[PDB]
Order: structure tokens, then sequence, then C-alpha cells
């Protein structure tokens, strides 16, 4: 409850990881609350009225990771699904049992009857996260089979990248590991200026390539054997994946007809739906969906983003209608207009994957990144033809959604696919004053079809209290969740207005919030829950999404915004504010509880060069990547015992990973690195290339506390905030 | 001997005229009943003429440019020759500086009046063969077609170019080779494409047309793996078959890859077109394919719009110089009436059977690739026929497999016939049997036939044929002209006229008007006395040829399907005289114990019980067993060694049938019937106004009556 | 010429296996799910229903209903033989597990046998009543 003066601390970042706030609830109610990783709110203490919310100047909203992989999941198979007869809210641990045979709905307050099927001991009332077996009324059609369609760019530029070699090899290794049963269907399409289909029949000596050159009028050439059964045609698929990277070695096709290629891929998956994987390497220049080139901005252009055409938006809406999701793999070395291409994944519940300047021989970093990301992309669980409803207690109203989906009528989120790595955000307002209740509940119902052909409903329920004073609102503030919601709000501000407005609204979010806290209590005074608020916002303003005076290119910025709108809150925080450790002096204060493994726990350092040292090495955890920066004057012990090298001069320029040496210093750093990646499914690639002169030291671009020739330092920032707070 | 003269001129020059003495005045020229015409075979075979590797002598006259011929007056002292067409005198070329009266060039000996030169100058172009395969047919019919096309692959020259276009609902243009994927371009069979669009949508040899010696291995595997059209056929429906589009893509492909060079578009169909341009019938089985009765009562909506599509492709490819063959084998009609112009305007073949899985088709298909003594196909490509005549002769036109080049000159007549209005024609495909009918008008006499074409070896050749017929002596005009009349040639030449007007519409009225007129001028009679009418030996067979012509399937189209009538007319407009007389009037041999095989009359009186007949219609070999021999055969007298003579009787017509069952290119359907048998109908309909006796009596009453 | 196949338990209308291919489906799948509800142990074991331009066919064996939809011109003789081929295979594989399951479409993987058997009938190479009455 204490008040912090940010101008005297300058060391407020804790040495241990940040934990989400515990809502100020009763001991028996909070113990049943939802896991904060699956469901969390910006304000754990909900403001009673909208006037109190506007006074606090903090955004109210939710951030949910609904399909995340779980260690344990209760699966109810009851012959009936107990839902409130008014608002269809599933029975949750936060209802009110009165008559023992009647329960009060925590969202619409209507009393319901408990069916003849200790009722409070029912598993539907003892788990905030549960999964049902949906009855026959919860499906428009029989459960669709798992369908996978891969669409590859095979133009001359794509063949030069060499991406087809690694992509086809990963498919062969993970062919049995694809989610699905004996109903699984798989298909392939390549394209340059013409669309190439690939029929697969056991009666033929080899697969047959069928070309559609009528670009203005695509069609499906064959009624069968284009989408084939993977179980029956296993051998026929394996031959094509070994022959595909050899059919276009001498290709002189330069133009890519991506637009018409997606239309043919849509017509192919339109009957059944499923997941459509698209690999693209250059600008779409031929046919519908053609995009004009664009000159990249430099560090000398002001903030003067939006799609160039509505084609890929209109096309994604048709894919969503047929339960088809499009994942876009962009492996381009030049401009490709991702502001327009990304619409194919935003409005179809897909997800984009960006690999700048991918080359099989010239960029081994992007090669191993595509290797590990495809390992996750092909083996993670999946849901088909899915929808998600987000219900909140009466009085609260959702008014803006964030993520990759299509908002149907009556706030229904359409998800052609649902993947366990997708995060969403919701902004809401107090439509009616919460003077009646002291608790409010939020429930997200995820209806989907599993890979085994089963309609399942995953439900998460969160419970939060209601407060009526300014100080009680600031006390329950989640600073990490506020930064996540503001980043999503600023991304929409960029498209709607401009990038300058998106940056001004982010600074005004800190100004107005602390200006209101000051008007209700010399230096810069903040509550303890917001001691890191100006730090994470400055980090937001220096991320590749909103940075101004940098040499950033157009595709880098839009992908940094596609990750704001799509990644969970934790990895958004790891990207915006990476965790910096010193890893040349690992000791035994770690988590040596886990058997033989010791796992050192070095303290988190702040993102400033002042914290670095030329006498050692520093590891940085950016969520998707791990960078180890080696100082020039590093000790000979760390070079020989950890790097396996006799001097700083003989450290290989691109070092793809550390060697597992026969030294205890190697075991300590391998144990610490292993512990980092075990916390996440997406394997983060480590590269020790960061040197003091590798020309790849973007390691410094994450030093958000320090000043540059185009941004303020952390302390320069605090002086500007105080100047405006008491203006 | 006039008979000896007619026979020798056809053996040497490959020509047979209706009149061998021509009217020397404007009086008789306008009154000639049968026009002056010729049955000219540009590539007729003969006892080993030496291929003359010369350069044809060019007349110094610009308009004339006729080829040196034995009719040209030479002066071996002054080293000159006078062109017999324009009287222009010429200087002999340097290579002819040493020609003497004892050593003179071959083009001046009357034995070499018809001659062929070989012109070797430019690099030779390879032969091109484009297979167009229908996939909407039964497995047994598709399998046999696959084996036959694999057989023809092993007979092609190593340098020839080949391509594969399979079609069903879609059209696939296969890319050969490609090493391990076998790719192809797919197109909608619902809309037509021009050659310019197809060129842009696709991109010496091509990716689609590769030499045999490099691609035969993969093409044999591709053809061996061809399967049915994968689209299902719902109950009560026909397959969706896009014939009119696959042909326009085959035409369009060669049109933008190898224009103006010999190429064969070989299309194989197993049913009618049911989709896209060139549609013949709907897809519902309840609607029968159109018949002549449906044609006449306007119950066929796809005929006119279908024929127009195939006339456009016929003229497109014939302008480019490419040949379209049509191999049609199905149980129902297939639409030959709508597609007839493609093999007719070009020099393409037309094979019509019941199924591809028959000995009829398989053997007929390998006759197409029958080779000569030097192992070369008996087919020519890109023929250009130019006819040069005396200043007293004008050309009305030609009736046969040809296309007008629309070249004008003093030899073109205002009265055009068939494909007229020109003195130059293009025949994209010709064989040693291809016969044209050229009709001449009068406004010695000489005509020079110049035929430039591409040999099956790639050598560019020119066949020159110069002939001469006497002008009638003024004091013996109709007398000499009557003796020089060829009744067999005039019959087919006049029949060639009737089938043309019928196929491009009464016609029987014009036939009888000309037969009566010919009787009134060259017959002998007193007025109003029919019994006093007689005809000379020169004319005594002409009315009998007209009798079997007006009752034939060529003019009485009913009792046949529209495809069968178009097939009959197809082969008639191309054959020589010997085969044409067999079509109009089938020959008939008799086999009995009392005597060796003898030719007999085509009348119901020849049908005896104790005798075996062998009727040769050009399209049907029919063996008829009388009632007595049928009973003698149903009894079992043949197997007994007592009647080895009865075995000779039952197999004598079979032996004679096998010989002509192999030489004839459109292998005739073999029929073994007897009295009371079903297939005995074909014999009784060709046999017998009504009958010839009544037909002659009616003719004589009109010949001796008013003129 | 077109098919819509459903296998359901007659007692409660619980779906067991189906197969649908379009490239509407919403009106006749509804009308299919009413039949599964109206049918009981007094229903005709063999029947054919007229739905204007469409026509349903079903047989009932071992408390299991094998329903198929097709355009009215599809041969009635072939639709019943198609349902018999499905029943003879389904009763052998899952016939004993039918009365115990509780999930909808507990035999989706029967999808594979339906479509391969379906293709052998829509390629040419008992009671009758109006469906609107029963509904
Ligand atoms: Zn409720
Ligand atoms: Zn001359």
């Amino acid at each position: 409850l204490r008040v912090v003066n940010l101008l005297q601390e300058r060391n407020m970042l804790p040495s241990t990881p940040l934990k989400p706030p515990v809502p100020n609830l009763h001991e028996d109610i909070q113990k049943l609350n939802c896991n904060p990783e699956l469901f969390r709110c910006t304000l754990t203490s909900i403001p009673q009225t909208q006037a109190l919310l506007n006074k606090a100047k903090l955004p109210l909203g939710l951030l949910l990771h609904p399909f995340k992989d779980l260690v344990q999941l209760p699966v109810v198979t009851s012959s009936t699904i107990v839902r409130c007869r008014s608002c269809r809210t599933y029975i949750n641990p936060f209802v009110s049992f009165l008559d023992q045979r009647r329960w009060k709905c925590n969202l619409c307050y209507r009393v319901n009857d408990v069916p003849e099927e200790e009722p409070h001991r029912r598993p539907e009332v003892q788990n905030a996260t549960i999964e049902f077996m949906a009855p026959s009324e919860y499906m428009l059609r029989p459960p669709q089979p798992p369908v996978y369609l891969f669409v590859f760019d095979v133009s001359h530029n794509a063949v030069e990248t060499g991406y087809l070699n690694s992509v086809c090899q990963s498919l062969l290794d993970n062919l049995d590991l694809l989610p699905g049963n004996t109903r699984t269907k798989i298909g392939f399409i390549t394209f340059d200026s013409t669309i190439h289909f690939y029929g697969l029949q056991e009666s033929l000596s080899q697969p047959q390539m069928l070309i559609v050159s009528d670009i203005e009028d695509v069609f499906i050439p064959m009624p069968e054997n284009l989408l084939v059964n993977l179980n029956e045609s296993k051998e026929l698929v394996q031959d094509l994946l070994k022959t595909l990277p050899q059919m276009f070695t001498k290709t002189l096709e330069t133009q890519s007809a991506l637009g018409p290629a997606l239309q043919a891929a849509f017509k192919l998956m339109s009957p059944t739906g499923g997941r459509m994987s698209v690999f693209q390497t250059q600008l779409p220049t031929l046919g519908v969906g053609a995009l004009k080139p664009r000159e990249e901005p430099n560090h000398r252009s002001s903030a003067k983003m939006t799609p160039s055409t509505d084609f890929y938006k209109k096309l994604a809406l048709d894919c969503s209608g047929q339960q088809v999701a499009v994942d876009l793999f962009l492996l381009s070395g030049q401009y490709s207009d991702l502001a327009s291409l990304g619409c194919i994944s935003r409005y179809s519940a897909g997800s984009v994957y960006y690999y700048p300047s991918y080359h099989h021989q010239h960029n081994p970093v992007q090669v191993q990144k595509l290797q590990k990301e495809l390992q996750r992309y092909l083996t993670r669980k999946i849901g088909f033809e899915a929808v998600m409803r987000i219900r909140c207690t009466k009085g609260l109203s959702i008014h803006t959604f964030h993520g990759n989906f299509f908002v149907r009528s009556t706030d229904l989120l359409s998800l052609p696919n649902v993947n366990p790595d997708a995060g969403y955000a919701v902004q809401m307002s107090v439509e009616e004053s919460l003077t009646d209740t002291q608790l409010v509940s939020f429930q997200s119902a995820l209806l989907y079809t599993s890979s085994k052909g089963e309609r399942r409903i995953r439900v998460h329920t969160l419970c939060l209290p209601v407060v009526s004073t300014l100080n009680d609102v600031f006390l329950g503030a989640d600073v990490q969740a506020i930064s996540g919601l503001l980043a999503n709000m600023a991304v929409d501000r960029s498209m709607t207005a401009s990038l300058s407005d998106a940056r001004d609204a982010l600074v005004n979010a800190v100004i107005d919030s602390l200006s209101a806290y000051r008007s209700s209590v010399p230096g810069l005074m903040v509550p303890f829950s917001l001691r890191l608020f100006p730090l994470f916002v400055l980090a937001l303003l220096k991320q590749k999404s909103f940075q101004t005076g940098t040499n950033a290119r157009l595709d880098e910025r839009i992908f940094a915004m596609c990750q704001v709108k799509n990644q969970p809150l934790v990895y958004l925080m790891l990207t915006t504010h990476p965790s910096l450790y010193r890893v040349d002096n690992l000791s035994d204060e770690g988590a040596l509880n886990i058997s033989d493994r010791t796992i050192p726990q070095p303290p988190i350092l702040q993102l400033s060069v002042e914290k670095l040292s030329r006498d050692g090495a520093f590891l940085m955890d950016a969520g998707s990547v791990l960078m180890l920066w080696v100082g020039k004057n590093c000790t000979q012990n760390f070079l020989s015992q950890v790097l396996g090298v006799q001097n700083y001069a003989s450290i290989p320029q691109p070092m793809t990973d550390l060697p597992e040496l026969d030294t205890p210093e190697s075991a300590r750093i391998i144990a610490f690195i292993s512990w980092l990646r075990e916390q996440r499914p997406f394997f983060p690639i480590l590269y020790v290339i960061a040197d003091e002169s590798p020309m790849k030291a973007n390691f410094l671009q994450n030093m958000i506390e320090d000043r540059t020739e185009s941004a303020l330092s952390y302390y320069e920032f605090l002086l500007h905030i105080q100047q405006q707070v008491n203006k | 001997t006039y008979l000896e003269f007619i026979q020798q001129n056809e053996e040497r020059d490959g020509v047979r005229f209706s009149w061998n003495v021509w009217p020397s005045s404007r009086l008789e020229a306008t009154r000639m009943v049968v026009p002056v015409a010729a049955l000219f075979t540009p590539l007729k075979e003969r006892p080993d003429l030496p291929p003359i590797q010369y350069e044809p002598v060019l007349c110094s006259r610009t308009t004339c440019r006729a080829v040196l011929n034995p009719l040209c007056q030479v002066d071996y002292r002054a080293k000159l020759w006078a062109c017999n067409f324009c009287y222009q005198r010429n200087q002999f070329p340097p290579s002819y500086a040493g020609i003497s009266e004892l050593n003179q060039p071959a083009e001046l000996l009357p034995q070499f009046s018809s001659i062929e030169y070989v012109v070797l100058r430019g690099p030779q172009m390879p032969l091109i063969f484009l297979y167009v395969v229908d996939t909407c047919m039964e497995d047994e019919d598709l399998q046999a077609l696959k084996e036959s096309m694999q057989m023809s692959l092993s007979l092609l020259p190593p340098t020839a170019l080949v391509g594969l276009i399979t079609f069903g609902r879609m059209v696939q243009v296969h890319e050969l080779g490609c090493e391990g994927i076998s790719k192809s371009y797919v197109f909608r069979g619902t809309k037509d494409l021009s050659a310019k669009q197809l060129q842009e949508m696709l991109g010496p040899s091509n990716r689609f047309l590769q030499p045999v010696q490099k691609i035969d291995m993969n093409l044999t595997d591709l053809l061996g793996e061809l399967q049915r059209d994968p689209w299902p056929v719902p109950q009560g429906k026909r397959p969706l078959r896009s014939s009119g589009v696959a042909l326009s893509i085959a035409v369009g492909l060669l049109e933008c890859t190898f224009p103006n060079t010999g190429a064969r578009i070989m299309m194989f169909i197993g049913g009618p077109a049911t989709q896209g341009p060139g549609m013949v019938v709907g897809d519902e089985l309840k609607t029968p394919i159109r018949s002549w009765h449906d044609i006449d009562k306007d119950n066929a909506k796809y005929v006119k719009k279908g024929t127009k599509h195939f006339e456009a492709l016929a003229n497109r490819a014939a302008t480019t110089g490419h040949v379209i063959d049509i191999y049609a084998c199905a149980l129902d009609q297939t639409g030959l009436l709508e597609m007839k112009c493609c093999p007719n305007l070009t020099g393409g073949y037309m094979v019509m059977g019941d199924s591809f899985n028959t000995s009829l088709f398989k053997q007929t298909f390998q006759r197409v690739f029958t080779k000569d003594m030097h192992g070369q196909f008996k087919m020519g490509f890109g023929g250009t026929l130019e006819i040069k005549t005396s200043r007293e002769i004008k050309i009305s036109g030609a009736i046969g497999p040809c296309v007008s080049l629309n070249s004008k000159g003093p030899c073109v007549s205002e009265n055009e016939i068939g494909t007229g209005g020109t003195c130059q024609w293009k025949i994209c495909g010709l064989s040693p049997t291809t016969t044209l009918a050229i009709y001449f008008e009068v406004v010695r006499g000489a005509i020079q036939f110049v035929t430039q074409y591409q040999h099956s070896s790639g050598q560019r050749r020119i066949r020159v044929t110069t002939i001469a017929r006497n002008w009638a002596d003024a004091q013996t005009q109709i007398q000499n002209i009557a003796a020089s009349f060829d009744q067999e040639a005039a019959a087919i030449l006049m029949a060639r006229l009737a089938i043309y007007r019928a196929e491009t519409e009464d016609v029987l009225r014009w036939l009888d008007r000309q037969l009566i007129r010919l009787c009134q001028k060259f017959g002998e009679y007193h007025k109003d006395d029919p019994s006093s009418f007689r005809f000379s030996e020169t004319f005594s067979l002409y009315p009998q040829f007209m009798f079997h012509l007006r009752r034939s399937s060529f003019l009485q189209v009913f009792n046949n399907s529209p495809d069968e009538s178009s097939y009959y007319r197809h082969h008639f407009m191309r054959q020589d005289l010997t085969q044409s007389l067999i079509m109009i009037q089938p020959i008939l041999y008799a086999y009995s114990f009392s005597g060796p095989p003898e030719p007999v009359l085509l009348d119901s009186s020849s049908i005896l019980a104790d005798r075996i007949l062998l009727m040769d219609t050009f399209f049907q070999i029919l063996i008829y067993h009388g009632e007595t021999i049928a009973q003698w055969r149903k009894s079992g007298y043949q197997d007994m060694p007592e009647y080895e003579n009865f075995r000779h009787l039952l197999q004598a017509p079979v032996d004679d049938a096998q010989e002509i069952l192999h030489s004839r290119f459109p292998m005739p359907r073999y029929i073994d019937t007897e009295h009371g048998g079903s297939q005995a109908r074909f014999l009784l309909s060709k046999v017998n106004d009504v009958s010839l006796q009544v037909f002659m009596d009616h003719l004589k009453k009109l010949a001796v009556s008013s003129a | 010429m077109v098919l819509l196949t459903m296998i359901a338990r007659v007692a409660d209308g619980l779906p067991l296996a189906a197969s649908m291919q379009e490239d509407d489906l919403q009106q006749y799948q509804s009308q299919a799910k009413q039949l599964f509800r109206k049918l009981n142990e007094q229903s005709p074991t063999r029947c054919t229903l007229e739905a204007g331009a469409m026509t349903f066919h079903y047989i009932i064996e071992q408390g299991v209903c094998y329903l198929v939809l097709c355009e009215a011109a599809f041969p009635k003789k072939l639709a019943f033989a198609y349902l018999e081929d499905l029943h003879s295979e389904f009763d052998e594989q899952h016939g004993k597990k039918v009365p115990t399951v509780s999930r909808p479409y507990s035999f989706i993987e029967f999808d594979t046998f339906i479509q391969k058997t379906k293709k052998l009938y829509i390629d040419s190479r008992i009671m009758v009543a109006n469906i609107e009455e029963v509904l």
C-alpha cells in the first residue's frame, strides 16, 4: 500500500520474475479462481461505476489464453450440460447455491433449478477451467476431419531462398505426429504465375502435377485425390515431399500470383474446411491481389501501415465462413506489403510467421528458427470449426475485441482454427453501475472440434471483486496486463489515425493515470502496483512496433504489431522487456530442489548498458530467442570451459548453440538455459554470436533504459512525466 | 484403242476425263451435256519413276511460269525452248548447257509427262503427331485404344515430334518427360480459347512436342497409365465430354508452335460432345441423338451451332496447313455430321466403327502407318496444287479434300463449282489414293498440274503432270467427241456434283434432267418411238450407273444415321475411279460347283439356292449362302472327307475376301449371312423409279419425246 | 445423383456416423434429425419419403437407422442396396457397442467406409409417404 517515488529509486525492477496480483477476494473464493495465465484482467478490483473507471484513467479489459496446453484438465461427460436458462452461462464455481436444489446465476442473477443429474461437490463447481462433451445440438454438421493444405511459393526468388528443402524435410519427420485420426486429409499446392495441383493415386507410378493457367478464372481440376487420406496414401505423400524441392531448381518464373492461388486453395478446402498453410517469399504482383511496390523508410522519415487493398480481407472472411484458417509464412528479403497480406490471417483465426531475409546458405539463424517454429506448428494440438463466447456479469459490456478471429453477430468470436499459442484481449466498460453486487464474473466458452472428431467446449471462469474508491482501483492494478491492453489499443490507433497518435495515447495513458493519482493523495509519486508502469510503456515506445527514429522497415513493424494482437501476455512482456541475466558467474543459489539438476537463479538485471560489463557474458531472454552477449575482456575460464574456445578472437561468427563440454561451468549454464526453454512450448533458439563487433548486435536495441539519438532514457522519461503530471 | 488410251493415261498421269476430245468451238462448248472434268490423283503410284533431284525449269514469262514439259518445242542447236502455254521462248539454264539430241532432259520425254522433282535447299522440318484422346469410354474400349496408340508410337520416325492431349470434362495438355512428376495443363472444357490466349497461358521442339527418340519411353508409360475420366456419371446421364474444346486447343497449340508445316491432329472419340462449343446433344439419356428425321422436322438444336464451331476449326487449321483425323468408335452416334468439315477441308482420315476393342479398328489404325519400300509413310503434307491451262480453258472449281488459296488469274472462270474461284488449292494431307475432281470450262489443249508438298521424309517435292487432248475437228465435231467419252469417269464426276449440292442444299430432279439430255444428244432413235432408242458402247453403261446412284445411301440419306451418311460421303469424295464405281455399283461374284468364280449381275435373279455370292460394297464385304448351301452347311457336309469339294465351295469366297480385306484402307466390315439371316438385308437393298427395267422404259419414253 | 448419409440410434436419435459433401445442407439435415426423433419401435422397418425435389430412404436394423438423402430421380433400388451395404458393415464392426455409447458420432471413423461405398453407387459405369406428413 506504500507509495513509491520513481525519481529516487531507479532500481524498482525485482530480482525475481514478476507474479500477477492476487485479487482481493475471500480465501475460499480466490483458491478456486482461474489460473492467471489462462485468464487475467487489467484491474483485479473492478471499479463500481464508469465514472470511477474514467477518473482512474486506466483501461479496463481482459487478456485470455484460452486454448493453452494444460498439465491437467477435468473433462466432464455428463448426459446434460447445466447452463443458466437466461444467459446460457455454464454452471461455475462462483454461482450461489441457496435451496440446495436451486442456484443463482453469477452473471444474470436469475435463479435456476438443479437437475436430478451434494451438488456443490460436482466437478462443474470445483474447477474454474473445465471441458465438456457437447451434445448433438452444439454442431451445425458432423465433426469435420483434420484437413491440412500447404501452399508453397515456387518462383525463382523462392527457389533461391531454399525454404522448400527444410519445410519438406520437417513434414516427412512429423508426418505421423500431425494431429488427427484415420480421417486426416492432406493436400499440396505450388504456384508462381500458374497454380499447380498435385493428385495422388496408388494406381499411378507417381503423383501428377496439374496446372491451372486461367488466372482470372481458377477452378478445381480433379474431384478426388487432391485432398487425399493420409493413412491410405502415406507412401504417395512421402514420395512427393522428396521430389518437390527438385522440380524448380532451374525455374525462370519471376512473378507470383498469390491472390489467385489462395482462391484455388479456398475452393479446394471449401467443402470441409481446415488449416491452410501458405509460404510466400515476395510481393504479389500478378493477378487479383496484386500489390504495388513501396520504398522503405529510413531514420530520417517522420511518422507519416494500413492495407493497400481489401482483397486479402474479403478473402479471409470467405475462408472464415467455410471454417478455413490461413497461416501465412513470409520468408521475404524485400518489401512484400504485409499490411495487406496479414489480413488473410487476422480475419481467419490464423497466424503469420515472419522470417526476414531467409536464405539456406546465407542466414542460418532464420533457418533454425523456421525449423523449431515448424516443429511446434505441426505437432501442437488443434481445434477446427470453433467459436468462442465471452460472457460477463450484468453491468459490464464488451465493446472491442483483440486477436485473430471474426466477430460474428452478438459478440460471437469465429475461430476457423484455434491453436494453443494464440492470445486474445477484450476491452470492456461499466454499462450499468455495479451497486447491487460486490463480485463480478467473466466466462469464456470455447466450442470446437478436436482432431479425433469430437465436439468439445472448454470453459474458463474468472471472479473479481467490486470497489468504489480510487485508491482501491490502483491497489488491484496489474501493470503487465495494462501494458498488454494498451499495446493492442495503440495498434488499432495506428491503423485508425496515425503512428504519432498511437504514441501520444500511450504517453497520455501514463500521464493521466498518475495525474489522477496525484490529485487524490515534489517528486513523481506512484502506487506500488504502478512502479513499473512508466518502464513498460517506455519499453512499448521502443519496441519495433512503435519506434520512430530507427532504420526499421515496413514489414518489421507490421509483424511486431501482428505479435501484439496475437501473442499471450507473458510472451508479449518477454518481447517488450526481455529478461537480462549474467551467466559467467553462475552459483548455487538456484532451484537445486529438482533432483540432480541444480539450475542457477541469477538475478534479473535492468535493460541498461550500465548494467553490462566487458569482463563477462550476459544472457537475454526475449521469449522467442535467447541472445548471449560476450564481452571483449571476458575471462579465459568462460571462454575455454563454456565456449570451448582459446580466445575471444576464435569465437565463431554465427554460433548456432553452445557446446556441451565436460566442465561444471558448462553444466551450470546448460542447466540454466534448459530451464528457460522448458517454461515454453516454442523452442527459443540461442545464438552466442552477439559479440562486441558482429554487426548483428541488436542485443543493444533492447536496452530500453538507455537513451539513443532518437529516444529518451528511462530517467529522461521520468522527468518528462513529472513535468506533465503537475503542469 | 480408246479403252487402251484411257487406261494408260490413268496409269501414267493419274487422270481420267469425262471427255477426251474437247469442243473446238463456242457452239459445242456451251451445249456439252456432261462438263469437261478430270479425276486427278496428284500422288498416284506407278512402276518406279526416278525421283528427279533437279530444279524445275522456270518459264521466263512472269504470269505463266509453267514447268518444262514434253509438249514444249525445243531447239538443241540454239539452246532454247518455247513454252507451250504462253509461246514465250526461254534460255536454258547453265546446268543444261550440255543437253544434246542424244542426251536430253527427262522432263522432255513423253514417258515422263508426269514427273516428280526433289528440291533440297532449306533444312528439313520433322513430322508432327498430336494425339487427342477421349477418356469418357468403357475400360475395355479405353485399354485397346491405349495399346493402339502405343503401337503407332513404335512406328513413328525417330525425328518426329509427338504430343498428348487427353480430355473428358477438362482438357489436359501433357508436358512430356519432366522426370518423376508427369505434369499437364488443365483447362475448362466449357469455353473456347484462341491461339493467342493459349500461347500466353502455356508460354526445333517444345515442352509439349518432343522428338520420338528422346520421349517415346515416357510417352509409352504415360499412355499405359491413362485412366477413365475421373468425374462420375450420374444415373440416366451421359458423360461430360468436351470434344469441341479439346480440338480447338489442339488446333491452337500447333497454330502457335509450328505453323505452315506438316502435322497430324489425331483425335480419338468414343461418344458425342455433350459440353461446351461444338455440342452435339444434351447429357440426359432420355433425349436421343439427332437423326435425319430429327434434322428434317427441326428437332435438332445442336446441329447448326455445332457444325459452325467445327467449320471454324477446319478453316483455322487448313489455313495453317495441319491435318485433322477423326477416329470415332462408339455404340451410338458420335457427331460426325457436325465435325465432318475438319477431316474434309483438311486431308484427314475418318475411321468409324463400333468399338476401339475390335479387329476392325485396330487393323484399320495400323494401315494409316503403312510404309513403302523405303520404309516411309504413304502420306504427304502441306500440298499446294496449282493448275495452269491453255488460254482457251478456264477452271470452274474442285470437289474434294482441298481448300481454296483464292489465287486469281486468266484461268479462273466466272462460273464456279464446289471450291472454285481459284487456280491454287491447299491439301494439308494427301495419300497415293487421294483423288480430286476438277471441272473445266471452255471460253491440242494442255493442262499442267503442279503439286508441291512435304514428303514423309521431310523432303520438299514437286509433282508435275502435263496432259494434252485434241480439239475436235470442225467437220466432225460431235462424232469424234462422242467416241472420246468416258462413261465411268463422267458417272463419278456427275455423282461428285450431286453429293455436293445435297450436302450443301431437289437434287434427283437435276440428275434425271441431265440423263435425259445426254440420251437425246448422243443416243440413236426415231422421234416418239421409245423402242428405237439405243446407246453406243461408249454410253451403254451410263444410265445403269445413274440408276444405282439415285437409289444409293449417298442420296437417299434416310435408313441411315446422319453420321453414317457423312461417313459414306467422306470416302466417296476422295477415292479413285476404280473404288468409286464399287461404291455406286457394288460388284458381285458367284461361287458354285458348276464353274469357277464368275462376276454376275446386281439383280434379284442372281440369287440362286445352290450358289454362294460375294458382294463387294466398298464399305462391306458380304458373303451370302443360298438356302440349299445353308442347309448343306447347317447339316455338316463340310467336316466329312467325302465333300472336300464342298469345303472348296464354302471357303472360295473367304479366300478372295481376305485379299481385298487388307489392301483397302478403311477395312470393310466382314459379313457372313445366309438366306433368312438378318444381315442378308444389305444384299437385298443394293440388288435389283422402281427397277432398272422400269427405269429404262421410263427414260426411253422421255428421251424420244420432247427435248 | 447426390448423397447425404446418416447413421443414428433410433431410441434417442443419437448420431453415430455421417458423411456430407457439398462443393442447401442446412434444411435437409434438420429434416433428417426430426426423422431420427419421430422414429420409434412402431416405425416401419423399411420406408421411403418424398421431399419435393429430394427423397429420403432408411432401413432400421438392430435399433439403428441408416438414412440416405438423394435427388428423387435416383433409383430407389440402388438407395436401399446402398443402405444394406452400410448396415452389413456397421453391424459387424460396431453393432455390439451401439447400445452403450453416449457421445454424438462415437464412430466418426466410419466416415471412411461410407464414402468409398458411396462412390460405388453414384456412378453408372418398403413404404412411400410425404416427409411433411411424418414431420
Ligand atoms: Zn445466467
Ligand atoms: Zn510460259
